[PDB]
RNA sequence: UAAAGUUGCUGCAGUUAAAAAGCUCGUAGUUGGAUCUCUCUCGGCCGAAGCGUUUACUUUGAAAAAAUUAGAGUGUUCAAAGCAGGCCGCCUGGAUACCGCAGCUAGGAAUAAUGGAAUAGGACCGCGGUUCUAUUUUGUUG
């Protein structure tokens, strides 16, 4: 697909991609190299993002956002805007009056990298805090687990 | 519908000694059910208990013997923590004397002395005195 | 109680303790397999086979005998309907009572009671939903439901 | 024949299997024998001075052993005499699975694998001629289970002298110990 | 009154009550094996059978389904199973 | 504020004293029956890894201003206080606990939720097929 869908050129900043080309330089192939990086914690890099040609500067594995700070879970609501999804993340607030609790939530608009296609509603995602990408986006989705009803 | 079958066995029991009578049928049997049972046994409290097996969900016949004054509830399972324990104490016991309460830990389902002596905590799931 | 009515009835079968074949049997697994297939192929839902091999053949049950439920069978053997019979008997009736209140429009016995069949075909339908028995966009709509009939 | 899930073969196993050829070899039910086969056999002590023998079979060939087990067990207690013998399916349990269980489950354990069903499983089939009608687990003041079992009516003389060492192999392979009896109200 | 024992003997205690409510539940119902004086060969047929069910090697009614207990035809000799 | 169990979570009431919707259906909310008991470099089966099934709970360990409150010592002449002071240069204190929820951490695995194998694109096992594969050339690479 057409990774040139802006009027600027989208390119990995870190590549150089026009090296010069000469009879010994292209033996019927271009080349182009891919700049990835291993994040930490254990999350392992998937293999759309090595082997993929999406440009997406926020993105943790080929992008330039460094993933410090709270790694949390939610599940995925809205997938409506690009790039970023809305999770939901469920939890119980304690009362103490009562001894009991009480449901709440919170929305999180996190980024969504195009390496991790056929993600779902219902979704669950491992997210990452990172610097401030939007108005509202600080976490980057690190890791894709699906619903239970994969089959 | 019949939620926890655990207070459903524990009313009935309650309302047979009240009774006078010397046996009580329980239906249906849970694993809850047969350790709470056999705290309350160990304790003097019941005396020996049946287990009927039919291949649903099985009945108990709990032999009475007149020692119980209440054997009652706590809905809902209630965490407790090992200092809250002093205050369910005084909050559900008769005295400091006698009585019960019967948790539900990590370490399975024992009264309140044994689960300061393993120093755990818990879900309350009743009492009994 | 009743879902749907203030009875509390009490009627419904005893299953024995015992879940061994009977010693009267004398059908092998295989045999009341192939009496399920040939009740299949007439037409007749589950709930009717074991009617009918309880009544005539003797199969007292038939998960004790062929280790299987019929509604199993039939499917492992590809001969299951599209949408389990009871919401197909819980749509037939409402088609029938929609069917009636189109030309008997006074009557609101039958109304309330189209209400509560509605309200039942959409629990199970629902319930169906989560255990992926029906596809997730499958909807029960009183336009053409006399098709899935 | 006697080929051991372990593949280790015993002198009273090779006894046994010995016994079993000759009556594969030579009997009014050489037929079946042939394509059948135990998985092991034990000897037990159940009290006094009687033994029982527990021959470990297959569980697929079970329900087969179960078609011709009452000669089988016949001709059998006739070639040792005054030791009763039980034919139990080989079933193996998985262990309930933890958290801190480092490989041994990787799919859902089946129920028929649990431990009780296992057991129960066990009872079923060293009482086979007898079909259980019920059971009682009696929780003595110990805290201990003593398991009542009522026995069908329709056999009842023919496996009576086995209540015995019915709780004896029952004991030995289970740990549980259990009473046999037989109701009067079918 | 001291469920579960034998020294007061109680079967007839016991299928007094109601299937469902007894000790352990068991139906009041049986499978009758059925000869027809015309047939040659034996129909097992359930108590209380919904169907009409017909002879495997005739076209004789053996039984017709009533609110209960299916009724049987004349003749027919019926015999309870186990 | 307690008394007020007259705001009732503990812990209230609702036939007649104030009070149950005219009656059903119904989404959210709340609540839900039984059931499953020996694996990475080692010079101590003898340092280690998890790549495997998640949480709630409970216990523990970190980290968490002081002042206040609790609390140890100390004759302010006593006490409220203060953090002093004591002995014939010397001796000694200026402790300790608690710090809820959320976050971090490590044991337990009852209780409660949750998960896999059912058109087997299931587990283990050996086979048929592909790669610069940080060297599989102390020799100038080829």
């Amino acid at each position: 697909a057409d990774i040139q869908t802006e009027r600027a050129y989208q390119k990995q900043p870190t590549i150089f991609q026009n090296k010069k080309r000469v009879l010994l330089g292209e033996t019927g192939k271009e080349k182009l190299p891919r700049y990835y990086k291993n994040i930490g914690l254990g999350f392992k890099t998937p293999k759309e993002a090595i082997e993929g040609t999406y440009i997406d500067k926020k993105c943790p594995f080929t992008g330039n956002v460094s993933i410090r700070g709270r790694i949390l879970s939610g599940v995925v609501t809205k997938m409506k805007m690009q790039r970023t999804i809305v999770i939901r993340r469920d939890y119980l607030h304690y009362i103490r009056k009562y001894n009991r609790f009480e449901k709440r939530h919170k929305n999180m608009s996190v980024h969504l990298s195009p390496c991790f296609r056929d993600v779902q509603i219902g979704d669950i995602v491992t997210v990452g805090e990172c610097r401030p990408l939007s108005k509202t986006v600080r976490f980057n989705v690190l890791k894709v687990t699906k619903a239970a009803g994969t089959k | 519908v019949r939620m926890n079958v655990l207070a459903d066995a524990l009313k009935s029991i309650n309302n047979a000694e009240k009774r006078g009578k010397r046996q009580v049928l329980i239906r249906p049997c849970s694993k809850v059910i047969v350790r709470f049972l056999t705290v309350m046994m160990k304790h003097g409290y019941i005396g020996e208990f049946e287990i009927i097996d039919d291949h649903r969900a099985g009945k108990i016949v709990v032999n009475l013997t007149g020692r119980l004054n209440k054997c009652g509830v706590i809905s809902p399972r209630f965490d407790v923590q090992l200092k809250d324990l002093e205050k369910w104490q005084n909050n559900l016991l008769p005295s400091r004397q006698f009585g019960f309460i019967v948790l539900t830990t990590s370490a399975g389902i024992m009264d309140h002395e044994e689960a300061r002596r393993k120093h755990t905590g818990g879900k309350i799931l009743g009492f009994f005195f | 109680g009743r879902m749907h009515a203030p009875g509390k009835g009490l009627s419904q079968s005893a299953l024995p303790y015992r879940r061994s074949v009977p010693t009267w049997l004398k059908l092998t697994s295989d045999d009341v397999k192939e009496q399920i297939y040939k009740l299949a192929k007439k037409g007749l839902t589950p709930s009717q086979i074991g009617v009918i091999l309880r009544d005539s053949h003797g199969v007292a049950q038939v998960r004790f005998v062929t280790g299987n439920k019929i509604l199993r069978i039939l499917k492992s053997k590809g001969l299951a309907p599209d949408l389990p019979e009871d919401l197909y008997h819980l749509i037939k009736k409402a088609v029938a009572v929609r069917k009636h209140l189109e030309r008997n429009r006074k009557d609101k016995d039958a109304k309330f009671r189209l209400i509560l069949i509605e309200s039942r075909i959409h629990r199970l339908a629902r319930y169906y939903k989560t255990k992926r028995v029906l596809p997730p966009n499958w909807k029960y709509e009183s336009s053409t439901a006399s098709a899935l009939v | 024949i006697v080929k051991p899930n372990g593949e280790k073969p015993d002198e009273f196993e090779s006894g046994i299997s010995q016994a079993l050829l000759e009556l594969e070899m030579n009997s009014d039910l050489k037929a079946q024998l042939r394509e059948l086969n135990i998985t092991a056999a034990k000897e037990i002590e159940v009290g006094g001075g009687r033994k029982a023998i527990i021959i470990f079979v297959p569980v697929p060939q079970l329900k087969s052993f179960q078609k011709i087990q009452v000669r089988l067990v016949r001709e059998l207690e006739k070639k040792f005499s005054g030791k009763h013998v039980v034919f139990i399916a080989q079933r193996r349990i998985l262990p309930k699975p933890t958290r801190k269980s480092r490989t041994k489950n990787k799919q859902k354990r089946p129920r028929s694998r649990t431990l009780t069903a296992v057991h129960d499983a066990i009872l079923e089939d060293l009482v086979f001629p007898s079909e259980i009608v019920g059971k009682r687990i009696r929780v003595k003041l110990d805290g201990s289970r003593l398991i009542k079992v009522h026995l069908d009516k329709a056999q009842q003389n023919n496996v009576e002298h086995k209540v015995e060492t019915f709780s004896g192999v029952y004991k030995k392979l289970t740990g549980k110990d259990v009473n046999f009896e037989f109701p009067e109200f079918q | 009154p001291l469920a579960k024992d034998l020294l007061h003997p109680s079967p007839e205690e016991e299928k007094r009550k109601h299937k469902k409510k007894r000790l352990v539940q068991s139906p009041n119902s049986y499978f009758m094996d059925v000869k027809c004086p015309g047939c040659y060969k034996i129909t097992t047929v359930f108590s209380h059978a919904q169907t009409v069910v017909l002879c495997v090697g005739c076209s004789t009614v053996l039984c017709q389904p009533t609110g209960g207990k299916a009724r049987l035809t004349e003749g027919c000799s019926f015999r309870r199973k186990q």
